[PDB]
């Protein structure tokens, strides 16, 4: 099979930027590469096929070039409606194979998260489980590092995160991390801390509580 | 005009099976190859295989040949995907897509809306809702919507009176096979004495509704 390598995985750009998205094939695919645009919850839309041919109706700011193993999709000047995920797909042989995608998001200024920690509720403790939550609010860029500490012991494997998509008004992200402990383990320890590393922070920020306070 | 509509998606247990349908209208059905393409949540695209409605000639992606059967009923303008012995990795949105097989091999000019297939051994269950209490000039509170299946739940605040600064996070699939999600909101610290905060949680698949004061 042909393996398609797409770069970058992610790009934050501004309206008006020239955007360059690349796809490399593991072996030659001649001139036959297609490009698709996909918006969240929607099907992919065809933009370009055979490397450089625009599908009728596709705006002229989209263009494609390349041959053999190396190909490019260009958006000459980014528009608001262009923020989206783009995929390449070789059509030189079977099986048909796709790149892993390039997500194009809105560039804005660095913003440090506001950090908050929440203890488990007394009601939950009655069920025999403790969930401890850490919120990282309204930050940019998306990359950030949450480390859980229990009585200063670094936690591993017992937390899960999720992240919102860019806020429609301020283009920031928010993230919650949840540490899950048994009631017994929770009650064996005093200090619960969420330590946050981010580009906007000159040193890691720690938010903590004491069990029972 | 070309219209493609998938149906048949939903929940299935590991080791189960499902038949998906794609109704293709608005053009000559027997004139173009039809395709199935699948896309796991978060991920990119995988081509399943293709069929020509005229004579039911097929070509499969090798990886799918054992467990997936593509068929067609040209009299009904309908394409099918029979998926057998299902497993967690089969969880994906499944698209039917019309092929242009002309320049080299195939690219896809029209797509359906997609139908979601979710493979799970969990059992239908409404959530427990727990407060994320504001700590003793901006404060954060929220609710933890824990241990429900299947997706989705909805969360509002103060019956929709509170919308500014709300973040409701994507659900996380826990190791138990049940989902959890948090919804948070930032508010004026001054308000915590005076203003009431209630999260309104709905889980339609179990007909569960919960209001929790925070």
């Amino acid at each position: 099979d042909i393996q398609m390598t797409q770069s970058p995985s992610s790009l934050s750009a501004s309206v008006g930027d020239r955007v360059t998205i690349t796809c490399r094939a593991s072996k030659t695919i001649s001139k036959y590469l297609a490009w698709y645009q996909q918006k969240p919850g929607k099907a992919p839309k065809l933009l370009i096929y055979s490397g450089s041919t625009l599908q009728s109706g596709v705006p002229s700011r989209f263009s494609g070039s390349g041959s053999g193993t190396d190909f490019t999709l260009t958006i000459s000047s980014l528009q608001p409606e262009d923020f989206a995920t783009y995929y390449c797909q070789q059509h030189n042989e079977y099986p048909l194979t796709f790149g892993q995608g390039t997500k194009v998001e809105i560039k804005r200024t660095v913003a440090a998260p506001s950090v908050f920690i929440f203890p488990p509720s007394d009601e939950q403790l009655k069920s025999g489980t403790a969930s401890v939550v850490c919120l990282l609010n309204n930050f940019y860029p998306r990359e950030a590092k949450v480390q859980w500490k229990v009585d200063n012991a670094l936690q591993s494997g017992n937390s899960q995160e999720s992240v919102t998509e860019q806020d429609s008004k301020d283009s920031t992200y928010s993230l919650s991390s949840t540490l899950t402990l048994s009631k017994a383990d929770y009650e064996k320890h005093k200090v619960y801390a969420c330590e946050v590393t981010h580009q906007g922070l000159s040193s890691p920020v720690t938010k903590s509580f004491n069990r029972g306070e | 005009e070309v219209q493609l509509v998938e149906s048949g998606g939903g929940l299935v247990q590991p080791g189960g099976s499902l038949r998906l349908s794609c109704a293709a209208s608005g053009y000559s059905f027997t004139g173009h190859w039809m395709n199935w393409v699948r896309q796991a949540p978060g991920k990119g695209l995988e081509w399943v295989g293709m069929i020509h409605p005229s004579d039911s000639e097929t070509r499969y992606n090798q990886k799918f040949k054992d467990r997936f059967t593509i068929s067609v009923d040209k009299s009904k303008n309908t394409l099918y995907l029979q998926m057998n012995s299902l497993r967690a990795e089969d969880t994906a949105v499944y698209y039917c897509a019309r092929g242009i097989y002309f320049y080299g091999t195939t690219y896809f000019d029209y797509w359906g809306q997609g139908t979601l297939v979710t493979v799970s051994s969990a059992s239908t269950k409404g959530p427990s809702v727990f407060p994320l209490a504001p700590s003793s000039g901006t404060a954060a509170l929220g609710c933890l919507v824990k241990d429900y299946f299947p997706e989705p739940v909805t969360v509002s605040w103060n019956s929709g009176a509170l919308t500014s600064g709300v973040h409701t996070f994507p659900a996380v699939l826990q190791s138990s096979g049940l989902y959890s999600l948090s919804s948070v909101v930032t508010v004026p610290s001054s308000s915590l004495g005076t203003q009431t905060y209630i999260c309104n949680v709905n889980h339609k698949p179990s007909n569960t509704k919960v209001d929790k004061k925070v």
